């Protein structure tokens, strides 16, 4: 069990992508987060999972229970704006009658999780119905009409044409069905993000089972890490049952490096945020969810 | 003695507040010339940054994420002697309070809070909107406590006191406080006061008891603060032919 | 060219400021005025809530015009629901809109005469100081806008945030003596704004007949064309308004979309000129980065894809052809609505009846239609737009005045010496709070 | 007086030219535009063709504007007939419209340049030339028209005649794909053509503030009126038009009349002023006679009596009350249009439903009743009106924009210089073959 002060706990490390190539085609990056639920759900450590479905307007997510392999598939590929995830984590133990609840989402989603398993309050029943979680990592998110400014003013494109949104490399990047590249610079999304998300301490969702990223690895792989003793089982299985091709991290470029240093940035970007919190006002401060 | 210095200062208002201090009419006329300069208040003058006040009357909320705003309400409590929370935004929120962000051209602008939140404040003049006569009241007792003989000085201070209470209360204001504070305390006694002060007729009485429609209330802390079982004060409310007859002077030609 | 900022603008409500490139001369040769007032973000928490409270909320968008966003709401849900409401509803609500115009106009009279000069004189109003003739002025004004606001409160509630207005009508009629004194009131109000609208329109005359103005010490010249933009204008009525009700609507909502301010505002920029002596406290500090696309606080609705000018000129040249444009016609066109908001209320309480039905028997509860509903405030056409669906907003959108005169005004703007830009904007009589909601 | 012609004029669509009345310092006291294109005779081939057939020949009027006349033929003959379109035919013929709108007031653009100032300077901008700043302006005004031909061609069918429109409808929705390119092509459109309208408005600005242009090498001084008239305006929509099947239709038949050239041009004069140095082959040889009256190609309608105005200024004033006259004005009223255009077809994309019906489950074949259709072309209000019997045009009527415009700018030459009496002309932006059909 390695312990990191910024990737949280972990047992190990790897690059991955996922060997079905159904699901490749519209996964975001490897294809980890859809591969896990789909075998997961195929093999019974999970009876249904809460993903990021499409919604009613193009690229906002709707958080729907997903209880096919096809329902989780229509959830592939990154959704840049808010998804309450979590407004459905009770509901699937009662009309939707589940045993084995999975949970997708981004860090601080990962965290409701965890607490409601350790203090439920009005969660009877979610503590020993929460099976498996898998954590997506998160530097920050957008309301929906920020992501609208974005994409239809920095940069010029009509969500009705966008194919896959991707923050890498600096740039807001925008693909376009037809063939198009768009790009915005990081620098001008900044005044767009989600305030509640300047005091998220976590990178690498710590808290999951199995936590699954872009950086660290070259496209369409993604970085991995097995946490828990739920996801060191399920992992093992998939990977002796042909679901996913590895690599360790460390023979990776860039890595474990380059990710320990940006999950770094977050943390002290955004510790230094809740602490002048503290002193917000003139003899007074605003609230510390931490304390 | 001297006129005392008023600013109005406006975070995130409405101008309603303001507009109830002018409603005063020539009331408010008359305190300009014998009792207060205004220094500075953007809607009426050109001072465009924030001087030293006397009486500072803060209308609005603080948007957090609005740096310029942030500033302004911590400058203002360095400026000023007395700060007063004028009207229901100022002192509890408001219809602020439902601010949720995710509106152009600035999603991010999504939480709000009472200036209490950010800075001490001596003194709430609820409302939405205050009564003008109230904010007339504050402002010529203010100028008494700082430029009257000792006995007026005396009458200011215990005038004022339940107006200083509710700023050290909190910053929340509901139809709840009626349950809360009065009715879950044993002190309702059915006269109905809290029904004609709310703006939005949110409240009825049903058999002698208050009936609130939780979702028209706005939370402006109207009915809580003209409820005669929240503050009572007998020193100053028994004599209100005197106190009449005092405010009435100071405002005569 | 040189980069000039006056922030934050003042004698308008809320919270604006002007950022200008000037030419060598400090003529402005391209000016953005935006808000940088905190967006409340009405719209977006109005989502979910009830039919009944949206419209108490939307009141509280703005304290001098509450009459405007408690009606255009309401009449939205009223809209959206197919719900009629009765005669007697309707001309309590026709006293409080021409009521809430008088107040609104007059307190403007307020804001912009420390502008104007006494006639024939070089000595400008100060509406503060105890002396002749201001004193007189201010004590006609005073009176005015006590009138309008007490017939506002016993029509609608309440002067401010009226409490009357509700879905299908009102809470009350008024009684018998409650009429009469209305009436009362407006007759002492008619003399009265008659006497201030010639007032000002002399007022108006004698700046049209001045060359220059003194700013700060300095004698600023007075363009001939002051204000002078090609936009054009836009209005739905030339007193109350209209809705999606109507059998003819005055409105056209597939002739409207709104962008953000990135299509028609400036995009990053540095102030490298100052003045220190601009009264009172001068302008931005050099080296001030300013960015009006990122900075500027509205939305920008456009009318067959273009800025419009709304309000009383606009209200003036759309039903009678009014033809003068820029500043100083602004200024004439609003003085000369003072009359009607006098001979429409008494016509109004003519035909009240107080023992009359004030709602409608039956409010249906809304499929999810869109429907919306002008209120011709007193800055111009204020739209609101809804779907209502089992009681609740689904869908909510406002095109406040201000907020479509954002772009309109700082087109404005050109050819003016940027020392009197806040001048061409006083002439919209801006609310910023009403812009931003 | 001495009289000096024009012939042929340059710079526009098609074949006319100037015969010009001039006092002792060459100021038009009374000029003549007219067309002298032969008479293709539209009107009179149509009767008896069948109505599928008469809109694809009324294409062939105009190759700049066949939108124009395809849809207000069609839409004529479906007046007649009584033929109600389905909503995702109507979606496309606005697309359709919309696009041709940016392509020609595009290529009006390159027509117009020459005549003005690279600002500041006493350049004027030579386009062919392979210089800055001319040729990236040219680069942008390319790819705008690019852009645009391509939406219409997906849209319509082909950019110029289009093939999709009949009579019922469209031959053709379009594809998934086809709606997202379109889409993508408006984005990029949209940001070209904000940039050319701030690039126009400027250069227009600085033509208004200069004294003098030069012809031939001298000195024209620049009219503060030029190109004012008082013929007023006419206009029936800001974008697509109006028909007599709608509910409230926007253009009045009862209102117009139509004459020939003869009550309202000069009879015969004999050209006595002569220019051999006019750019480029000087004027009309001295002896030579003219007769306005007879040889104008043109009918002259008429509206409440008088020539009128049509066009984007006309459009722009009868529906925002825009309130600036002449030359300049006009140019300014076209470069306004040009965002108007691609959030229309933003919208109208967004509303497209491509599995929708494009054409009406039943085609009546008329009666012999009258019906008409008024499309707003680039250049203003296509009027066509028929009357359709056992699916044959028994009578057929074309009142084109240029031909409303002929009379009215001809009367806006007083005043001017002779010699830039051609630019109070371009900025009508004449279609001669329209006009003359
Ligand atoms: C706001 C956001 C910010 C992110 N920032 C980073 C980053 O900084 N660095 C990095 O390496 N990775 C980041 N990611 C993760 C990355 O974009 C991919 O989502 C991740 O690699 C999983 O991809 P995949 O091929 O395994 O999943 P896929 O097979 O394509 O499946 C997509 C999964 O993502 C979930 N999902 C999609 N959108 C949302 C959403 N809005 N909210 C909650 N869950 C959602 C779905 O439920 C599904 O489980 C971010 C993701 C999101 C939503
Ligand atoms: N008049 C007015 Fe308001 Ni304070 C504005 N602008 C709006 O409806
Ligand atoms: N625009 C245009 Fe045409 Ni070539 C003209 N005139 C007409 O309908
Ligand atoms: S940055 Fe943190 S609070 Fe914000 S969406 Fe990502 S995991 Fe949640
Ligand atoms: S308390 Fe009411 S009237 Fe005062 S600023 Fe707030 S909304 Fe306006
Ligand atoms: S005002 Fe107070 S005491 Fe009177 S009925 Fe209301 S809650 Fe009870
Ligand atoms: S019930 Fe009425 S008076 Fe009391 S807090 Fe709510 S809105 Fe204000
Ligand atoms: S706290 Fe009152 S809903
Ligand atoms: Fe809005
Ligand atoms: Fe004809």
């Amino acid at each position: 069990m390695i312990e990191d002060p910024y990737l949280g706990k972990y047992v190990t490390c790897v690059s991955a992508r996922s060997t079905d190539k159904e699901i490749l085609k519209k996964a975001q990056d490897g294809g980890i987060a859809t591969a896990l639920m789909v075998y997961a759900l195929e093999e019974g450590f999970i009876d249904g999972t809460i993903v990021a479905g499409e919604g009613d307007k193009p690229w906002q997510p709707k958080p729907v229970v997903a209880m096919t392999r096809e329902d989780i598939l229509k959830a592939r590929g990154t959704r840049y704006n808010i998804s309450p995830q979590i407004s459905w984590l009770k509901e699937a133990t009662r009309s939707f009658g589940l045993d084995k609840v999975g949970v997708t989402g981004v860090c601080c989603q990962m965290q409701a999780v965890r607490k409601a398993q350790l203090y439920p309050i009005n969660m009877r029943d979610v503590p020993g119905k929460v099976a498996f979680t898998v954590g997506l990592f998160c530097m920050e998110n957008f309301s929906y009409k920020s992501l609208q400014s974005i994409v239809e003013d920095h940069a010029n494109q009509s969500l009705g044409s966008v194919k896959k949104m991707e923050i890498t490399k600096g740039k807001f990047w925008v693909y376009t069905e037809r063939g198009n590249v768009a790009t915005v610079p990081l620098k001008a999304t900044h005044k767009y993000e989600q305030p509640g998300c300047h005091v998220c301490l976590d990178y690498v969702s710590n808290l999951a089972d199995i936590s699954t990223g872009s950086v660290g690895s070259p496209d369409g792989w993604s970085t991995v890490f097995i946490r828990t003793k739920v996801g060191n089982e399920i992992w093992s299985k998939a990977v002796a049952d042909g679901m996913f091709e590895t690599k360790p991290i460390e023979e990776v470029k860039p890595g474990l490096d380059l990710l320990r240093k940006l999950a770094k940035q977050k943390i002290d970007k955004n510790q230094k945020t809740v602490e002048e919190r503290k002193t917000f006002g003139i003899n007074k401060g605003l609230r510390n969810p931490y304390a | 003695t001297n006129k005392i210095k008023i600013g109005h200062v406006h975070m995130s208002g409405c101008t309603g507040c303001l507009v109830s201090l002018a409603d005063n009419n020539l009331g408010l006329i008359k305190i300009l010339d014998d009792y207060a300069d205004l220094v500075y208040c953007l809607t009426l003058a050109d001072v465009r940054h924030i001087p030293e006040m006397d009486v500072a009357l803060v209308e609005g909320s603080v948007c957090l994420q609005d740096h310029e705003s942030v500033e302004d309400i911590k400058e203002t409590r360095k400026k000023s002697k007395i700060v007063v929370a004028l009207g229901s935004c100022a002192c509890y929120g408001n219809i602020t309070r439902f601010s949720r962000g995710g509106q152009h051209n600035q999603p991010q602008h999504e939480s709000y809070l009472p200036i209490g939140d950010l800075i001490d404040v001596d003194v709430y003049i609820p409302g939405c909107p205050p009564s003008p006569e109230l904010i007339r009241n504050v402002a010529v007792m203010a100028y008494l406590l700082l430029e009257g003989n000792e006995e007026q000085k005396e009458l200011a201070g215990k005038y004022l006191k339940p107006l200083m209470d509710l700023a050290k209360r909190g910053t929340s204001g509901c139809f709840c406080d009626l349950m809360y504070d009065v009715i879950n305390q044993g002190l309702c006694m059915g006269c109905g006061t809290c029904a004609a002060s709310c703006p939005v007729h949110a409240i009825t009485l049903e058999f002698g008891k208050p009936q609130g429609e939780r979702d028209l209330c706005i939370k402006c802390g109207s009915c809580y603060g003209a409820c005669p079982r929240s503050f009572f004060n007998l020193d100053v409310i028994s004599e209100f032919e005197n106190i009449s007859e005092i405010i009435a002077k100071a405002l005569k030609d | 060219t040189k980069v000039v900022e006056i922030s934050p603008t003042t004698r308008l409500e809320g919270h604006s400021k002007l950022t200008l490139k000037v030419n060598d001369q400090g003529i402005v040769e391209r000016g953005d005025w935006l808000s940088i007032t905190p967006v409340r973000g009405i719209e977006k928490l109005a989502i979910g809530k009830t039919m009944e409270q949206v419209p108490k909320i939307a009141s509280r968008v703005c304290g001098i015009c509450p009459i405007a966003h408690t009606l255009a709401s309401t009449e939205a849900m009223e809209a959206s629901i197919g719900c009629e409401i009765p005669t007697d509803a309707k001309l309590l609500r026709i006293i409080l809109h021409a009521a809430n115009r008088i107040h609104s106009h007059a307190l403007h009279n307020i804001l912009i005469l420390p502008d104007f000069y006494i006639p024939g004189t070089e000595k400008k109003f100060n509406l503060f100081a105890n002396e002749q003739p201001a004193r007189s002025v201010m004590a006609r004004i005073v009176r005015i806008r006590e009138i309008a606001q007490t017939i506002a409160a016993i029509a609608g509630g309440e002067a401010i945030h009226p409490s009357n207005p509700r879905i299908g009508g009102m809470y009350h009629n008024v009684s018998p003596r409650a009429k009469q004194k209305m009436a009362d009131l407006a007759k002492e109000c008619l003399v009265l704004v008659h006497e201030q609208m010639e007032f000002m329109l002399d007022v108006i005359r004698n700046m049209q007949n001045r060359e220059f103005v003194e700013v700060g010490g300095k004698q600023i010249p007075l363009p001939k064309k002051l204000g002078y933009h090609n936009q054009g204008v836009m209005a739905t009525a030339p007193m109350y308004g209209s809705s999606s009700l109507d059998d003819n609507p005055t409105w056209d909502f597939t002739r409207w979309k709104e962008t953000r301010p990135w299509d028609w505002y400036m995009g990053e920029v540095t102030i490298d000129l100052e003045d220190p002596s601009y009264p009172i406290g001068g302008t931005t500090k050099v080296g001030t980065k300013a960015n009006p696309q990122m900075e500027s606080c509205t939305g920008v609705p456009t009318y067959d894809g273009q800025p419009v000018e709304v309000g009383p000129r606009a209200r003036l040249a759309t039903f009678k052809n009014f033809d003068e444009k820029g500043t100083f016609a602004q200024h004439i066109a609003r003085q000369m609505e003072y009359p009607d908001c006098c001979y429409t209320i008494l016509n109004c309480l003519d035909n009240l009846n107080t023992s009359g039905k004030v709602l409608a028997d039956h409010i249906p509860q809304g499929d999810g239609s869109m429907g919306w509903a002008a209120n011709e405030a007193p800055r111009g056409s204020n739209i609101h737009l809804a779907r209502v669906k089992d009681g609740k907003v689904r869908w909510y959108d406002m095109l406040v005045p201000t907020t479509w005169n954002f772009p309109t005004c700082s087109r404005a703007l050109t050819g003016a010496p940027w020392q009197i830009a806040e001048m061409v904007v006083r002439a919209y009589d801006p609310c910023v709070s009403c812009a931003t909601h």
